[PDB]
RNA sequence: GCGCGGAUAGCUCAGUCGGUAGAGCAGGGGAUUGAAAAUCCCCGUGUCCUUGGUUCGAUUCCGAGUCCGCGCA
RNA sequence: GGUCCGGUAGUUCAGUUGGUUAGAAUGCCUGCCUGUCACGCAGGAGGUCGCGGGUUCGAGUCCCGUCCGGACCGCCA
RNA sequence: UGGUGGCGAUAGCGAAGAGGUCACACCCGUUCCCAUACCGAACACGGAAGUUAAGCUCUUCAGCGCCGAUGGUAGUCGGGGGUUUCCCCCUGUGAGAGUAGGACGCCGCCAA
RNA sequence: AGUCUUGGAGGUAGAGCACUGAUUGGACUAGGGGCCCCUACCGGGUUACCGAAUUCAGUCAAACUCCGAAUGCCAAUGACU
RNA sequence: GGGGCGGUCGCCUCCUAAAAGGUAACGGAGGCGCCCAAAGGUUCCCUCAGAAUGGUUGGAAAUCAUUCGCAGAGUGUAAAGGCACAAGGGAGCUUGACUGCGAGACCUACAAGUCGAGCAGGGACGAAAGUCGGGCUUAGUGAUCCGGUGGUUCCGCAUGGA
């Protein structure tokens, strides 16, 4: 014999997406170049580096990437030319 | 002005002998008058603060500024966004303009008067006082006023103690 | 019956327990406790049955400490029915007791009564205990 | 609640935006200032 | 008392908020004007090194005025800071007001510096 | 064995933050009447079936025992 | 054991939807009529919404969970 | 001493003390630019009566806040055991809330 | 590709209370019991009888983190294989 | 976790997730099928929530005044991340919630999805530097065929039209 259960209404979470870094410290990148994927300023951009719509982190010249400390807590990145 | 006057030549040097300043420009000055109407609204009637609007335009010499309510509550039917009460600041010769009116005509004409409250002070220095009627100088046109709502009065000045205020506002000329 | 009046979720894992405990090793805030030498669960019907079987031999001696609250639930399924298609309806409040912790302290209390009241309370638990004192 | 409009101008005919639109909150035609591609030029756009 | 707060303190926030957005390199410095209650300088800053290129106030040591604190010296001044700039020329400057609003003794600077010759 | 349910005035019943034992019937007395009842008022002597914790205070908040009724591949 | 229903004045049903007002018969109280009672006629109060929790300016009426009942189903060997 | 910068507050918050001829700032009064959803405290306006009181700068201090390795541990890579919902041995590696103390500022650039 | 050196990202084990919840005692009292009397408690005196708010000391947390490894991951340069 | 019955079927957020990314279950918690002519864009200016004390209608909180107050408050809406040099609040102006693009880059079986400097034309805001190709980021949504509507310097069966 059986006993009937159910209704768990739980079963669903989202498409996960990708976040995080997708150039490593003293990367050579080309113009243009995506260098963390991110949700939200985890790191604020430095120089020779934009901030994209929806806070994407992307490289304006080509050159080596360096992520640096920004004050007491917070991350930077930066764009060096060679 | 005749108070700015007598300030300047008399209460300021004889408080500052008082307390032995050793800056003269320390000496404690009366900073703003502000006077704030509330209405209990609560969407009764839209006529009642754009009567009391104009009725404190009369009171002081210009137009005062309809406050906006912080947050809705409920407990008065009070939604958030419908006007409720008018403020308007006095500073200037325009303070000492209306103390003069109100130690002059203004208290001595209230229904009842006994003295002053003796402690209505913050703690640091500055005063306030609840009048309930209108009827501060008597050229309002009384017949007009149809609430009865009076008056709040708010004094700031740079008193840092409680002491330091209560005495200079004796020799500005509160009974107490 | 050590409830926890209210909980964030009702539904937690089991967990492992590793190691030695974190805090609360020694007596502390009595003289005589009574300490557990290794890892199990511990419910609130086990932790009421033991208070009563100290404190109700203790009489007026003096006063007591529990320095563990059964916070975390645990669930079980509905008895005889097939696993899965949903996590069971929780029915009960456990604590962990981490290897070093104490469980309860004594007050007031004369060395050698306390003694054998420990000695009775431990084997409600299903552990094996050690007495420790007060430095 | 929103509807979808599609925009006009009378300095010329043929205009192409679409836009959204609360019919509580501008019952009125609206109007807006935009670039056509024909005109060349920044014109004046109704919607349909 | 009540707690007023200084207007230099109240500026700071301004000056640091518009230099947010702007900050002056080589060839293309910054200016900058100071608008103290008795005076007015104003100054020409690299950033990348720290260092200032030129610079003038109304207590400098000649042309001297009886306005010293007036638009009229504000003026002179400008065009003073101009000279300074030609000299060691860099013949372009981006701007910077000090958190001040652009409409007083700054403009009076900043039109002054214009038609000396600074192009901004 | 399990889950319950109860056992509270003579009887039928209530009785949740613990806040000084309740109602109706019954009994008795008084009121009314020529008397009586119907009617009105007053008068309860309740180990709340036993054993523990707790409390200033416990049918009360519980714990486990006694009796009986309600359902169990 | 699962699913779906409802839980409102003393009683029976609306409101439970309109988030922004708690109502209708009956009962009860008072007065009138009648010799008295009953019908009949004037007046009046009551609930603050099963419970607990959460959202919001604000929940009876939104959303969970607890309890009480009711309906349906619990099948193939 | 003023202006402006870089350095993770070891930069602070506190408690006390000094300064102003100059500079800085409180002050003076809105007349004309400009303003106060109401107002010259605020915006600007154009002066200089007195005022270090505050702002500001220096001097002191470990109260708070901050920084902080040493040897200990917890954990863990890899091996190897065991009575194995978990413990133990070894080559490494190295927790943080804990103190030894550090610190109540360091370097410029232009105008004295 | 492996390894050595070096640069990073990343919040797990650990640890911890700084946040969010939970949670234990000490102290304390706002305020709810407590009966009396004046009686509208007006308040006094009210048992540690309960009990918000602070501090002292202590205990936990997958959806707590002021911290935080070992490993693994991504790279650069040179060296060897 | 045999079928039936129950529940679910797409998208977004967290944990499970083993400190890169990814990672299942009828595992644990919520939300979405919108809204906003400003809740945008620029320019300019500020700053919270809560508490204490005074003040009447008035208080437990309506509206004022002072003081303390790193963020407890907001950030259109679910959670997470981040935000007080604003991404929070207020004011003026305006439509860049533009067209043609696009070096490159992420992710991915494919289909898809996402960022993007900079260029051209014409703007808006500001004096300028400069910003602006919607919302603070992540949800607020569907193939192809077929048909409707608007424009076309395209073709239109001998030619010219249709």
């Amino acid at each position: 014999s059986k006993k009937g259960v159910g209704s768990t209404k739980n079963g669903r979470d989202s498409e996960a997406k990708r976040l995080g870094a997708k150039r490593a410290d003293g990367q050579f990148v080309t113009g243009g170049s995506i260098l963390y994927r991110q949700r939200g300023t985890k790191i604020y951009p430095g120089e020779n580096v934009g901030r994209g719509g929806d806070d994407t982190l992307f490289a304006k010249i080509d050159g080596t990437v360096k992520f640096e400390r920004f004050g007491r807590d917070r991350k930077k990145v930066s764009v060096y030319p060679v | 002005n005749r108070l700015k006057e007598k300030y300047n030549k008399e209460i300021a040097p004889a408080l500052m002998t008082k307390f032995n300043y050793d800056s003269v420009m320390q000496v404690p000055k009366i900073e703003k008058i502000v006077i704030n109407m509330g209405v209990g609204d609560a969407v009764q009637n839209a006529k009642a603060i754009d009567s009391a609007v104009e009725e404190l335009t009369f009171i002081a010499g210009q137009k005062p500024v309809v406050t906006r309510a912080k947050k809705s509550i409920a407990g008065f039917r009070l939604r958030e966004g419908m006007p409720i009460g008018a403020k308007v600041t006095l500073r200037g010769e325009r303070m000492y303009d209306f103390l003069d009116k109100l130690i002059s005509v203004s208290l001595p004409r209230v229904r009842d008067f006994r003295g002053v409250s003796k402690k209505s002070f913050d703690g640091r220095g500055n005063y306030t006082l609840g009048i309930k009627e209108q009827l501060i100088f008597p050229e309002i046109d009384y017949d007009k006023v149809t609430k009865v709502r009076g008056m709040d009065i708010v004094i700031v000045t740079t008193a840092n103690t409680d002491e330091e205020a209560r005495e200079l506002l004796t020799q500005v000329g509160m009974p107490f | 019956m050590l409830l926890p009046k209210r909980v964030k979720y009702r539904r937690e894992h089991r967990g492992k327990m590793r190691g030695r405990a974190k805090g609360g090793t020694e007596v502390h805030f009595g003289e005589f406790g009574i300490q557990a030498l290794e890892a199990s669960w511990i419910t609130n019907r086990q932790i009421e049955a033991a208070r009563i079987a100290m404190t109700r031999y203790m009489k007026r001696g003096g006063k007591v400490w529990i320095k563990i609250f059964p916070s975390k639930p645990y669930t079980a399924k509905p008895l005889e029915v097939r696993m899965g298609s949903g996590k069971g309806a929780p029915e009960g409040w456990v604590a962990v007791v981490k290897p070093g912790k104490v469980l309860f302290e004594i007050s007031g209390v004369s060395e050698e009564v306390a003694r054998e009241a420990l000695r009775l309370a431990s084997h409600k638990l299903p552990i094996k205990t050690k007495f420790v004192k007060r430095e | 609640m929103r509807v979808n409009i599609t925009l006009a101008c009378t300095e010329c005919g043929e205009r192409n935006y679409i836009s959204k639109k609360n019919k509580r909150n501008n019952p009125d035609r609206v109007e807006f200032k935009k670039y056509c591609p024909r005109d060349k030029k920044s014109t004046l756009h109704r919607e349909t | 008392m009540i707690t007023k707060t200084s207007k230099n303190a109240a500026r700071l926030k301004r000056h640091a908020r518009v230099r947010a957005k702007l900050s002056g390199t080589a060839e293309r410095p910054r200016l900058n004007v100071f608008r103290s209650n008795k005076h007015i300088y104003a100054q020409i800053i690299d950033d990348v090194n720290g260092v200032t290129l030129a610079s003038a106030s109304t207590l400098d040591k000649d042309l001297n005025v009886e306005s010293t604190g007036d638009t009229s010296a504000a003026t002179k001044v400008g065009e003073l800071v101009a000279k300074r700039a030609a000299e060691k020329g860099i013949s372009d400057v981006v701007f910077d007001r000090g958190g001040y609003l652009y409409h007083g003794r700054v403009k009076a600077l900043a039109d002054a510096a214009r038609e000396a010759g600074l192009k901004f």
